[PDB]
RNA sequence: GUGUAAGUGCACAAGGGAGCUUGACUGCGAGACGGACAUGUCGAGCAGGGACGAAAGUCGGGACUAGUGAUCCGGCACCUCU
RNA sequence: CUACAACUUGGUAUUGGUGCUCGAUACGGUUUGUGUAGGAUAGGUGGGAGACUGUGAAGCUCACACGCCAGUGUGGGUGGAGUCGUUGUUGAAAUACCACUCUGAUCGUAUUGGGCCUCUAACCUCGGACCGUAUAUCCGGUUCAGGGACAGUGCCUGGUGGGU
RNA sequence: CCGGUGCUGGAAGGUUAAGAGGACCCGUUAACUCCCUUUGGGGGUGAAGCGGAGAAUUUAAGCCCCAGUAAACGGCGGUGGUA
RNA sequence: ACAGGCGUAGUCGAUGGACAACGGGUUGAUAUUCCCGUACCCGUGUAUGUGCGUCCAUGAUGAAUCAGCGGUACUAACCAUCCUGCAUGGGACCUUCGUUGGUAGUAGUCAAGCGAUGG
RNA sequence: UUUGAAGAAUGAGCCUGCGAGUCAGGGACAUGUCGCGAGGUUAACCCGGGUGGGGUAGCCGCAGCGAAAGCGAGUCUGAAUAGGGCGUAUCCACACAAGAGUGUGUGGUGUAGUGGUGUGUUCUGGACCCGAAGCGGAGUGAUCUACCCAUGGCCAGGGUGAAGCGCGGGUAAGACCGCGUGGAGGCCCGAACCCACUUAGGUUGAAGACUGAGGGGAUGAGCUGUGGGUAGGGGUGAAAGGCCAA
RNA sequence: GAGCCCGGUACGUGAAAACCCGACGUCUGUCUUGAUGGUGUUCCCGAGUAGCAGCGGGCCCGUGGAAUCUGCUGUGAAUCUG
RNA sequence: GUCAACCGAGCGUUGAUCCGAGGAUGUCCGAAUGGGGAAACCCGGCACGAGUGAUGUCGUGUCACCAGGCGCUGAAUAUAUAGGCGUCUGGGGGGAACGCGGGGAAGUGAAACAUCUCAGUACCCGUAGGAAGAGAAAACAAAAUGUGAUUCCGUGAGUAGUGGCGAGCGAAAGCGGAGGAUGGCUAAACCGUAUGCAUGUGAUACCGGGUAGGGGUUGUGUGUGCGGGGUUGUGGGACCUAUCUU
């Protein structure tokens, strides 16, 4: 799902990078540990 | 198994039709998954039953 | 002897041979036979367009009687239908 | 005979990461083009009379490829001032420059699937330890130890099926 | 006695579902093109879009296939001559 | 799916465990139940008497300080092995651990009696 | 009920009561009867203390032919006035045609439906009445019986004499052999107890499975009490299609 | 076998209290910081929804060329020139 | 009171018996609810009273579970939560028919039978109310310059259709009636406010302009709540922007 990055994640991008991710990845790794949040405004 | 703890989605009932058109009763169950949700950012995890549509809608907070 | 059972016929030939040909038609059909009904059977004659024949005329398959399967459902071609 | 239970196959959702290994097309593309009229293995249409050159061209020696080993290309070395043209061939020009590419082995960018080795965070554990708890081989939670995107489950799907 | 039917093991091939794939074709009409008549209908071509039927290709178990197994279910012969 | 199925803690459930009474007499009908004689088992109150304990006291004890010395071993060093350096082993320094003179059987704890829902 | 039964085919002891073509629907067809008549009639509903009044929505007649577009006393098929099919109430008169059966026209004549209700059939309803073995759904049962679980009880009397142990013989030591002790066993005989092999009786029984004589087991895979569990396509079964309240 | 015997009948009358219907009030909310008809543009108009696909249900419609409605499973839009 | 009298005792003009309304009492069981239990019978805790020399005993209240509020505490463990404690308000069960939503037969008919019928019936589950359900067009309709929420009744119609095109099943549009409320409220765009969570050029920033301050009506975001405002099809509404103004 669409989201931007909060911290540095390897093979994805830098902070603030808008990357396209699979729902499993974003729901189970990035969002729960706060490495990213969804794109609203 | 057949009832979602979130939206109340339940099994439907219908018939199973063979080539000879013999109709037999069968059920249509929802795609109910056991998901450890995080109700509050404190971190308490509880095992709940959610349909895959509820997971899709972000309604179950599996944080 | 008549393609093929048997029968009724056929030497006037319906039996044998040759020439041309596609009526093994289209729209029909007075009148009948047989029949519980459904089936089935014969049919002169009229029109179109043809075959053969000098012509008269004959030809809506085969000497005749078996060679077949209702309805439903679906396929194909055409129609100035919806 | 027709069904169904149960068992079983695959797809898909739950369901994620990184790497290797394969296949398709797209883009910068190399590349392959043997009638014969012949300097001669003309792909045609083009803007098409002058271009590459010293970001070192003719003449030679190497590597590889194919090889119709005809010979061509790339890479490097050698050399140091050339090939070329309507050159005359022709439907069709020059292999003098530039503007997509067609018969073909390739590459770097995409996408897309197939397989494999892994990783952990989904998910699972009737493995341990704590807590709810005074009493609890229930249950739930926390945590450690393991599996692990498999399994289980939903939907779709093919088999087996006197078990009914 | 492993020929038959089961069971166990193995896939080198043949066949094979769903799912992926969507060539090709068809319907509709923006646009044109022919008419044929006069107080606009009658023929053809037909982009895109939206639809309908959809082919080649890919794909598992099973079956076919290759073996083993009878204290598995089962089976275990005739004819002629000759001292 | 629902109706419901299981089941933990509990709580019931004798056919079992624990638990104090015998002989005689009597009525028209009851009797280890009533009566007679003699028992035993749980409680309650009063009075009396020994004889313990808190308050009082006496015992029983034991914990902790500083300071006095040897072995672990912050770390630098020595010996020896291993491949300038290296890791190992071993002696000791610092802290630390252990022994003992003052302290602190003084403050401390206990000593009637009940006693588990626990062992 | 039968081809046929006085009966040796069926049923009926007797009497008195009771016991079998009904109802609904503007249903369908036919036929009476009544009203109106090229028209007839309302349904729901509204208003009347009634059985009365209103209510035009519909329905049936009023034109047919054709698959239909459609045309229409015609229409369909067909190239066809060229025949056929269906339709133009029916009759009468007059003509013109034909004697392949009669037709084609011109005048008259003029066409009858519909709504109540009776009756007979009929449709859908249990449909004239009576009569199964069985099939589904939901419940009730293991106080009988089958097996299992917990906890108790019972088995007179008499035999036989395993292992083990001891002593003695024997041997290098044993094996082994005698004598004792011992008291085993889905052991033996036999009452209670549990069965049910034979026979006789009973057979409108004392009894909806018994009685009398005999018979089997009888320390065990025994019998039995109390409490409990398993439920119908299910249970349980040392297996007989047995048992699960005659 | 009763209009004139009795209970009654036609017809009149009757509620302390409770309850039920009305009505008028206290009470409450509410508008008055208000209203009208005009001019050219950005934003909003109900999302895991509609639609689509697979398997079903039900509609006169038994899967049929099968619309409208609906269950489960996947995928998944636009806000009015929608 | 009566069967249903026979007595025996008594009441009533100071109004009985009798009839209506409202109160009081109301053992035990039963949803049964302090705990248990083989319903109607066993054993209690707490508080306050009575009684006894004291124990025994008696009377009156109260003590189930779950759900939802409020308050206190906050395990493993840190944030915290699960849980625990206290206190308030509900629920539980019964009932003939009618309602709504789910699940769902078979006998039967088709002269067999499986699609089909029976029949969405019987039955079952969950839930009501005095009725329920539905209801205010993402509707019909067909070019009529047409109707205008829902429900129910009659027709349309045993029709169009549908069906092993078998047995059978079977609409709607339209039209006539009953009743009428062609009914109401919201969500969003925007404003204002309050707050949670992020931060903050932390100043030239946010009030409607002109003037003067100020470094926060926060400055910016985002989320949520509250109050305005907006309820529409010829589109409507916010944002604007004139004119008119009880």
């Amino acid at each position: 799902m669409k989201l931007i990055l909060t911290a540095e994640v390897e093979h994805l991008g830098a902070a603030g990078d808008t990357v396209e991710v699979k729902d499993g990845y974003g729901r189970n790794y990035l969002l729960p540990r706060g490495l990213a949040i969804v794109a609203s405004r | 198994a057949a009832v979602c703890d979130i939206c109340g989605k339940g099994p439907g009932f219908g018939k199973s039709v063979s080539h000879s058109h013999r109709r037999t009763s069968r059920r249509w169950n929802p795609n109910i998954q056991p998901v450890r949700a995080v109700t509050r950012p404190g971190g308490n995890k509880q095992r709940i039953n959610a349909c895959t549509s509820c997971i899709k809608a972000g309604k179950v907070s599996r944080a």
